[PDB]
């Protein structure tokens, strides 16, 4: 009348205990592998947020540099005109050359920001592959845990002492 | 690599670029910039150097006005070496605190603004308002009230009538008056004594106060001198106290430095599942979404599932999931939960991720419209319940790469709907002999017939079993708004329960806002001393909260603003978890609010965080160099890195984070070393007017803090019963990501190091450390400390006790270090038996083979300690239940709680528990001999 779904190598106690050891070994191995991957997940998440706030810091730096450009274009106007009607074109050259140096510096920071943007893009795909590997590991890990517990229950019903169980779980 | 090329932006638009030293301060850099700017155009238009202030982009990606021009450039740590000259204008004080806050709490304040969340902005506005209010009121209070706030009394729990001398000194005078006082003198009485001594070798006593030399610890109040921590320690240690006379005037210098009712909406609840995003799963499987309503951990209807869709990055369902509950029956704290999983086609189920969402917002409004829930990855556990209702309702901050669900709450009314106000709840909630027997039988999980009876006589529970409120809260059917209305009606009239019962009510099983408010209302009786005992658990249950503005955050900020020491440890409890994305938002907001009300302590915390940063870099240097070069030659490489001006100044002249009253002044570089084992912890020595700390990086020290905190709690509970077991409750404090500090006990050594110089080296070391008459006293301290730590380690289930992780003080006091696991865990779970060690039993017996009298005294010490702990087992259980929010791997299920239930034998009477403890002790005695005979 009662036909429960027993999925164990229903045989001698020594054989089920042997496979209990093998399943528990595989489970602890799969758990160590998942724990390694979950560590990489946490580190990659920390590094990605670090790169994302550093991108904002680049943004704030370029913003300040563009404010400096605008301030120069306004402040220069009055003087640049006077120096011309005064023969101080050498100093106009000085102001213009200094402002050109500011331009080239902006291009350098723009280049470094784009480099970090590419690093973040690479690490973003890294994060997605670490999460995919974890998601392809979990089904096994849970199945290995359920199988180990099932063999443990079968042995407990048959009357196996706790000492022999501990021997197989070492 | 001493120089760094810096860009300079002048207010006239001129750009300058030259190298400066990484170690020069901003004042020197400004003088250098002004020496170079005079040879650049438009210099004749700038004002003097002191009219401008440097501005940079700091590590938190925020603009910061570099006001302290004594800061070195390496300490400023700009993103890029870019300094901009701007005007000295604005509030300046507000800009200063705003910038220092972002650097102190490890998160930029702009990240809150960028969220564009009204709940966040409303929290900051309200919380920072109240905190600034309390800070302003504190600045008006008298000097005695401020001396209270900044340094609360450190008192013993608590006495004979002894009399001993004391060295009382005055400020700025090497001359000091030594005189005798009684151990029961109020500090005002000793105060007037040193006064009449000063005027005869004409101020008033009540204008002064007493300070411990070399520490920020003060003696005052209406307490006897013996009850003070420093004095009571001075008697047992034998040292004569050293106090300082401080005028009030010196303390002031420190102080100055639209109505569509919800219950008429009988339609069932439903949501529109639309689309997923950024899903990474096996291409051969199918994706399903599970959804269910929850109040705490209880289901409110069936778990309505979706259909299978092929695995892809952006799966689309566009299905409506209808739930078996009406809108008018959804509780206020109704928590709806998703869990996306991958299933093999019907033709090893895998939980992919999960996400929870409140059905009502923080403004009591039923949420309607489009919602995007960024999920958290599912971690496999023991109870593979796909739905994870105990998770936080906060969203995953990693928004650019994490998975999410697009769901839609449907409109239900023309005008928006709210949860009814309290008055509309009490209007609904307003409406024998044999049964009293089963009520007493039941309250002394429930069962169905028992649940309905307790709910039947709910008024009898309130009128005769008030401490059983938690049971009545669990039998209430929250999926029926009529049952809810009647329960909250009784709750709004429940009598005040003791702190013990309120501690249980703070658990996640009781999520109703009204319940938490009732609990907090009972926790307001707590003294600052007692509140500090549960501070760690109180912080952990903040992760259980659903909204930002809550009663518990209100209460914790209240006490932190009233007690500087409580605020200090609240800060570090929150700061040490800012790397955890689940709580970074909530904690950061609390931390910002706290800083605005504690501008004074902000300076202390800033100095501590900088020293902690230098220690991390120092430990990193040692870790990288200890594997290539032997330990002897790595020590001086450490030393060379420490005597740098930036390093030496940052690690010196600070308040210890383990104890803000302990002053860490001068670093003894020579006495600094490290441990060439795992983690390579640092050993930092100091010398003030001599303290040590241990900087451990690599391991989460939270479990070690909880362990030492629980041992310290047993010590206080024992001293409350007149049982002093001569403990050594040293402190452990996590400060950051796998980073913490450990208090160092001086004059102590391991069991092993003493036993390596037949095995009487223990007794011989005690003889050489306590000569002649002092031996007997030392043996007594050993006996008491051995009993208390034996009982403590057995109760907490801390095995793996061997010569390496037990230490002895030169006074004979024993204590433990390096608690790797507790609750019976080892390299696997199993009850750790009671352990007696023959090497120790040799010492209580004073070297004799058989000293019955001394041994029965030691057994009475053990049994009295275990007995007292059994009397407070519910306290330990409640504290551990709340501690399950911390996520400690060895404290996650009810089996860990059951370990404390069995170790303390709470299911048995006191007689039966003591008899079983007797048997366990006896078998431990028999096992101690067989331990070393082999
Ligand atoms: C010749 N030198 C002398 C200096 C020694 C030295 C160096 C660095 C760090 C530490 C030492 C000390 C030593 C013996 C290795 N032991 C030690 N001492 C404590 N103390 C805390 C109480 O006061 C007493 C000192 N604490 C721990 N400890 C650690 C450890 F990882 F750091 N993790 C812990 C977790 C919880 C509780 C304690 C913990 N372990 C190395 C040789």
């Amino acid at each position: 009348m009662y036909q429960q779904d027993q999925v164990v190598k229903e045989d001698n106690i020594e054989a089920v205990g042997k496979k209990l050891h093998e399943y528990n070994t595989q489970f602890q191995e799969k758990s160590r592998e998942y724990d390694r991957l979950y560590e990489d997940y946490t580190r990659t998440s920390q590094e990605i947020q670090m790169k994302r706030t550093a991108i904002e810091a680049f943004n704030e730096t370029i913003k300040i540099f563009e404010e400096q450009c605008q301030t120069q274009e306004r402040y220069s106007k009055e003087y640049i005109e006077k120096f011309k009607r005064e023969g101080n074109e050498t100093e106009i050259q000085r102001i213009m050359h200094n402002y050109e140096k500011l331009k080239s510096r902006i291009s350098e920071i723009v280049d470094s920001r784009r480099r970090l943007e590419e690093d973040l893009k690479k690490q973003a795909a890294e994060y997605r592959e670490i999460d995919k590997r974890m998601n392809s590991i979990k089904p096994d890990l849970i199945q290995l845990r359920k199988t180990r517990d099932q063999y443990l229950m079968w042995l407990t019903q048959k009357g196996v002492r706790q000492k022999k169980l501990n021997e197989w779980l070492g | 690599n001493q120089s760094v090329v810096v860009d300079f932006l002048l207010p006239t638009g001129v750009y300058l670029n030259f190298p400066v030293s990484r170690n020069a301060n901003l004042s020197t850099i400004k003088q250098l910039l002004w020496h170079r700017a005079q040879y650049e155009p438009l210099f004749h238009m700038l004002s003097g150097p002191e009219a401008y202030v440097f501005t940079c982009i700091n590590q938190t990606a925020e603009q910061q006005e570099l006001e302290d021009e004594q800061r070195r450039l390496c300490d400023v740590q700009p993103f890029l070496p870019v300094l901009r000259l701007v005007a000295r204008e604005g509030d300046r004080v507000k800009k200063l605190i705003n910038s220092q806050i972002s650097l102190l709490i490890g998160k930029g304040l702009h990240e809150f603004d960028s969220l564009c969340d009204p709940e966040v902005n409303d929290f900051r506005a309200k919380m920072c308002q109240f905190c600034e209010e309390a800070a302003a009121r504190r600045q008006q209070l008298g000097w005695e009230a401020w001396l209270q706030y900044s340094f609360p009394l450190q008192l013993e729990p608590s006495l004979p009538n002894r009399a001993l001398l004391v060295n009382v000194k005055f400020e700025g005078s090497e001359e000091s008056f030594t005189f005798q006082v009684s151990t029961k003198d109020v500090p005002l009485a000793l105060m007037a004594c040193a006064l009449r001594k000063k005027a005869t070798v004409v101020e008033q006593p009540e204008d002064y106060t007493l300070q411990v030399n070399g520490r920020h610890e003060y003696l005052y109040g209406s307490y006897p001198l013996c009850q003070f921590q420093y004095i009571c320690s001075c008697l047992h240690s034998g040292l004569t106290p050293h106090l300082t006379m401080v005028h009030s005037s010196s303390i002031l210098a420190m102080r100055d430095e639209s109505s569509v009712s919800l219950w008429s909406l009988e339609q069932p609840f439903r949501i529109e599942l639309i689309q997923g995003s950024k899903v990474n799963a096996d291409e051969r499987m199918k994706l399903v979404v599970q959804a269910g309503l929850f109040h705490g951990n209880e289901m409110l209807c069936k778990t309505v599932s979706s259909s299978e869709v092929s695995v892809c990055s952006e799966p689309v369902w566009k299905q409506r999931l209808e739930f078996d509950i009406n809108i008018c029956d959804l509780p206020r704290m109704a928590r709806l939960c998703f869990a996306l999983y991958a299933v093999i086609e019907k033709a090893a189920d895998c939980p992919i991720a999960w996400a929870n969402l409140m059905l009502f917002d923080y403004k009591d409004q039923l949420k309607t419209g489009e919602r995007c829930l960024y999920m958290w990855p599912s971690v496999p556990d023991e109870k593979g319940e796909l739905l994870n209702p105990t998770g936080t309702v906060r969203s995953n901050p990693n928004t650019d790469s994490a998975a999410a669900l697009l769901i839609c709450l449907p409109e239900v009314a023309p005008h928006p709907v709210y949860y009814p106000a309290l008055e509309k709840i009490l209007e609904l909630g307003r409406h024998t002999e044999e049964e009293q027997l089963q009520l007493r039988e039941i309250l002394e999980e429930l069962y169905e017939h028992e649940k309905d009876l307790v709910w039947k006589l709910r008024h009898e529970v309130q009128e005769h079993f008030p401490e059983a409120l938690a049971r009545l809260l669990l039998v209430t059917k929250w999926n029926k708004h009529e049952d809810v209305a009647q329960m909250l009606y009784l709750l709004c009239s429940w009598p005040e329960l003791p702190v013990l019962s309120a501690l249980e009510l703070l658990d996640f099983s009781f999520p109703d806002c009204h319940v938490g408010s009732f609990a907090i209302k009972s926790l307001r009786k707590l003294t600052d001393d007692e509140l500090f005992q549960y501070l760690l658990q109180l912080v952990q249950v903040l992760k259980y909260e659903s909204y930002l503005d809550c009663e518990l955050t209100k209460f914790l900020l209240d006490r932190a603003l009233a007690n500087r020491k409580i605020g200090h440890f609240l800060f570090w409890h929150l700061r040490s978890e800012m790397h955890v994305p689940s709580v970074a938002l909530r904690f950061g907001l609390i931390l910002e609010a706290y800083c605005r009300g504690s501008t004074h302590h902000m300076k202390v915390l800033m100095k501590q965080g900088e020293a902690l940063s230098k220690l991390k870099a120092l430990n990193d240097f040692v870790k990288l160099s200890s594997q290539k070069t032997p330990k002897p030659q790595t020590k001086e490489l450490m030393h060379l890195c420490m005597r740098q001006e930036a390093y030496l100044e940052a690690l010196s002249h600070l308040q210890s984070p383990l104890d803000p009253s302990t002053l860490l002044a001068e670093v003894c570089v020579e006495q600094c070393t490290f441990m060439d084992s795992k983690m390579k912890p640092l050993w930092i020595m100091y010398s003030n007017e001599s303290v040590g700390i241990i900087f451990k990086n690599g391991d989460d020290l939270r479990q070690d803090m909880l362990t030492l905190q629980m041992i310290q709690l047993m010590d206080v509970l024992w001293k409350q019963e007149g049982l002093d077991l001569r403990m050594t409750p040293y402190g452990c404090l996590p400060t950051g990501d796998r980073t913490g500090l450990i208090e160092v006990v001086l004059r102590s050594d391991t069991i092993a190091n003493i036993q390596l110089n037949n095995k009487d080296a223990l007794l011989n070391w005690l003889k050489s450390k306590n000569p002649g008459e002092a031996l007997d006293r030392a043996i007594e301290e050993f006996t008491l400390s051995c009993a208390g730590y034996c009982v403590a380690t057995y109760v907490l289930g801390i095995g793996d006790r061997h010569s390496d992780n037990i230490m002895i003080r030169e006074s004979g006091q024993l204590f433990h270090i390096d608690f790797g696991h507790f609750l019976g865990n080892f390299k696997n779970r199993e009850r750790v038996p009671f352990i007696l060690t023959y090497d120790f039993v040799h010492v209580i017996q004073q070297g004799k083979t058989n000293n019955s009298e001394k041994f029965e005294r030691f057994r009475g010490y053990c049994e009295r300690a275990y007995t007292i702990l059994r009397r407070h087992g519910l306290l330990f259980l409640h504290l551990f239940a709340l501690m399950r929010a911390a996520g400690l791997p060895e404290l996650s299920c009810s089996k860990d709680i059951q370990y404390l239930k069995d170790s303390l034998a709470l299911g048995k009477t006191e007689e039966e528990a003591l008899k079983h403890f007797r048997v366990k002790f006896n078998e431990a005695l028999r096992e101690s001999w067989k331990t070393k005979v082999n």
